[PDB]
């Protein structure tokens, strides 16, 4: 599912600024 | 019009009186041994936040705890003098408020309005989703605060979950301007989060305001889905996929949330809602906002949808833990020439 890939992603947490 | 010319007239009070603190920056407002530290509610590459309470009154405050050395480190002075000086000079009920700010042999210092309710990414990841009246009723509040940004001529350029926090009310508060930018035409700084960045800053354009209206889509589309738009394991793969005008919506989302969002995250320029003749109002006026009464979120009479747990001044259960360290004060005063605005 497109959550299964937004959990495999790794980009879950806190997001930095670039 | 009526409505109209309200607005209008409210806006040119509010450029009249942000260009008088714009012009003449209030400094120096409190010093460090006026407050108590209680607890570290954040920490970042060249500072921390600290809740604080003031000994005076017994008010709580968050304090912005900058390291001068470091900021200088990573070329940071124009951005953190350049947040400060817009935080003492906007108003408006979805920003947060600067209380206080000085600096020391070492540190420099923002003390803000604190925020108990915490930011708005821990309650999604934790509900999971919003339903869309409860994005709608977050939606309506950036709506009203990047109209009045940009009236001002500042792009925010880093809406995400992250930087919106939770009042007692239930309302956001918008906290970090560290990339804001007073830009009458155009910039081209490559700065951001890369889920919420619009195609023309990965493509190396000059770009505009536009870009905020693009974040905009971002954000309603993650609070309304639960995870963002565009996703990958890289950044790089986020940004192809950013530049393809390709987006798939969970079957759950309204027709009408389909069309506002195909026009936010349109990676067309001359098509992006937002960026057109009428402006604000194309977004304002759109079917997804018709039970939106605009006026009465200004105001703050809606009934909030959620209202976070709060036990209390000074209760920190809505931020996350951290190692407390020293506040350390130099004995020399450190990079003094760069700061003298602060
Ligand atoms: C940097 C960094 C990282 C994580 C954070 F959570 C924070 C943060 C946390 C709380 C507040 C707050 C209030 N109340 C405010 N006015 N600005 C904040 C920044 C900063």
């Amino acid at each position: 599912t497109t959550y299964a890939d937004f959990i495999a992603s790794g980009r879950t947490g806190r997001r930095n600024a670039i | 019009g009526s409505e109209q010319e309200s607005v209008k007239e409210f806006l040119a009070k509010a450029k009249e009186e942000f260009l008088k603190k714009w012009e003449s920056p209030s400094q120096n407002t409190a010093q460090l041994d006026h407050f108590d530290r209680i607890k570290t509610l954040g920490t970042g590459s060249f500072g921390r936040v600290m809740l604080v309470k003031h000994k005076e009154t017994g008010n709580h405050y968050a304090m912005k705890i900058l390291d001068k050395q470091k900021v200088v480190k990573l070329k940071q002075i124009e951005h953190t003098l350049n947040e400060k000086r817009i935080l003492q000079a906007v108003n408006f009920p979805f920003l947060v408020k600067l209380e206080f700010s000085f600096k020391d042999n070492s540190n420099l210092y923002m003390v803000m309005e604190y925020v108990p309710g915490g930011e708005m990414f821990s309650h999604l990841r934790r509900i999971g989703r919003f339903s869309e009246p409860h994005a709608r009723f977050y939606a309506a509040q950036i709506v009203l605060t990047f109209e009045y940004l940009h009236s001002l001529d500042l792009i925010y350029r880093d809406l995400k979950p992250e930087n919106l926090l939770i009042d007692q009310q239930g309302y956001i508060q918008v906290t970090d301007f560290g990339f804001a930018k007073r830009v009458k035409g155009r910039t081209w700084t490559l700065c951001g989060t890369p889920e919420y960045l619009a195609p023309e800053i990965i493509l190396s354009k000059g770009y505009n305001k536009a870009v905020d209206w693009w974040a905009l889509g971002v954000l309603i589309y993650e609070m309304a889905a639960g995870y963002p738009p565009f996703f990958a394991d890289q950044p790089i793969q986020i940004y192809e996929k950013i530049v393809s005008g390709k987006v798939r919506f969970p079957s759950h989302f309204s027709s009408d949330l389909k069309d506002l969002l195909r026009n936010l995250l349109q990676v067309d320029l001359t098509k992006r809602f937002g960026n057109l003749k009428n402006g604000v109002n194309d977004i304002k006026n759109h079917k997804w906002f018709a039970t939106t009464d605009w006026i009465a979120i200004y105001q703050r009479k809606v009934e909030a949808p959620f209202i976070p747990k709060f036990k209390g001044p000074g209760d920190t259960s809505n931020f996350d833990d951290y190692e407390e360290e020293e506040i350390r004060v130099s004995i020399n005063e450190k990079c003094g020439k760069e700061f003298t605005e602060f």
